[PDB]
């Protein structure tokens, strides 16, 4: 099983939206300490459970949704519903059990996606980026991955690790 | 709206039944009606669907065999089956359902099924 | 991994107490509805999960210390804190999602459990067996494996299934 | 109680450390004082230990290289560590445990650790 969305076509204040909608999941969970910008999430999942698999048909429903022609302006509005929807297993799987990481964490997890992706744990990632003052280009990739230790065992199953790198 | 299915039954391979699925109130034009089997320890699968202005779709496995027909004076679908094999021994199940959109289906009524079975 | 563990050697009221235990487990979860004694439990668990082997340290442990020399008493005493402490994975996850089937559901998961131990899912179960009246034999089997389906897919993970065979 | 390790450094291969773990209050007779180690990305490992009447336990990977004695008097274990090997590279740590039976240990203090690195 592979999901993998890419969309550089976002407007600025698409990006700037979904900026947003990532920063209240931020603020909404227990919060954690002991050029471009990047935000997001990176979830693993379990393919075995109920959960997971519910899961994944949300993901692929989303993705499909997002796969319709006049589908862009939207994107700020159905990212809305998908992770802020408890009554839905990504909403409510990003209620339990969100960890914010500092920086000096998040880095590391964005890399070894960022590798994974290029070239058995299931990770639901959602990735907004701006590369700059001016725009240069605004990315939001979004995928079901199955690959090699991102988390550095400090991260559980049905656990969710926040990005936030600026 | 129920749906009340009939005309199941026994038959031999080869030979040929007829379904009914009658409707207890008046189908949107909107409204496509669908024949659906699920044989034993089988999710669900689609036969054939007609909409209100008569256009006919068909599953692979039933293409060139069964033929769907609908009476909208009389709220009925019939599914005429002919050259019944054993793999088309199931429940059939009438639904009602409508589209949206293109990508979007809403099933609206489901029917309780009658048994097929086709002997060798 | 694989944890097996039969006793022929209890007294009529170690069943008979033990009876009991699982009796109260009985009325204290969900009932559904849609010669041999045999009373007990069949639970399925997830060992890439957290739960799945703090559960397996618990039944390991217990069975360790099962097998000591004049721990026979106690055996009725230590399967009240085993299955009744909720503070603990084992009596926590009998208290979640503990599912009363009847009869008729149990026999053939008690019979294919029977079949699958004479000769990937890991099962846990604990089950004990009178057959007269009289006495004639008594025994505690319960034990970890690993196997083919017992559930009907009428069971998920962490989900228990009670036996109760009369 | 606080347990206080001394004496960890950089030597190099083939040489020698003595490690000391002093206890800041008195340990029961009971009581069974043990060097761990930790090796960076491991679990902490067994290396020595010995109860209050001087019987000596080792783990084998050190077993004719290192010596484990006790000072009751100073509340004080002292580990002798020779014929160094890169691979005894670790925090090693003191503890104190007792036994309640043959089965059931109970860990009640750990110390804070020191560093040993054996250069090559």
């Amino acid at each position: 099983v592979n999901i993998e969305f890419e969309a550089y076509s976002l407007s600025d204040n698409d990006y700037d939206g979904i900026k947003k909608l990532l920063q209240q999941l931020f603020l909404k969970a227990p919060v954690n300490t002991a050029d471009v910008e990047v935000f997001g999430f990176i979830s693993l999942l379990n393919l075995t459970e109920r959960k997971g698999t519910q899961c994944v048909e949300q993901i692929q429903e989303l993705v499909l949704r997002f796969c319709e022609k006049n589908c862009e302006k939207s994107m700020v509005e159905q990212l809305d519903k998908f992770l802020n929807d408890t009554t839905k297993p990504v909403g409510l799987l990003l209620s339990e059990r969100f960890i914010n990481v500092p920086p000096q964490i998040a880095l590391p997890m964005y890399q070894q996606l960022q590798k994974e992706l290029a070239g058995g744990k299931c990770y639901f990632y959602l990735l907004i980026s701006k590369t700059f003052q001016v725009t240069a280009l605004v990315s939001l990739k979004a995928g079901l991955i199955q690959s090699r230790s991102t988390l550095s065992d400090f991260q559980g199953t049905f656990m969710t690790v926040g990005i936030a790198l600026s | 709206v129920q749906l009340q299915e009939s005309g199941g039954g026994l038959v031999q391979a080869g030979g040929s039944l007829r379904l009914s699925c009658a409707a207890s109130g008046t189908i949107s034009p909107r409204g496509v009606m669908g024949w659906y089997r699920q044989a034993p320890g089988k999710e669900r699968e689609f036969v054939a669907a007609i909409n209100y202005g008569g256009t006919t779709y068909y599953a692979d496995s039933v293409k060139g065999r069964f033929t769907i027909s609908r009476d909208n004076a009389k709220n009925t679908v019939y599914l005429q089956m002919n050259s019944l094999k054993p793999e088309d021994t199931a429940v059939y199940y009438c639904a009602v359902y409508y589209y949206i959109n293109s990508q979007r289906k809403v099933l609206l009524y489901w029917g309780q099924g009658t048994q097929v079975t086709v002997s060798s």
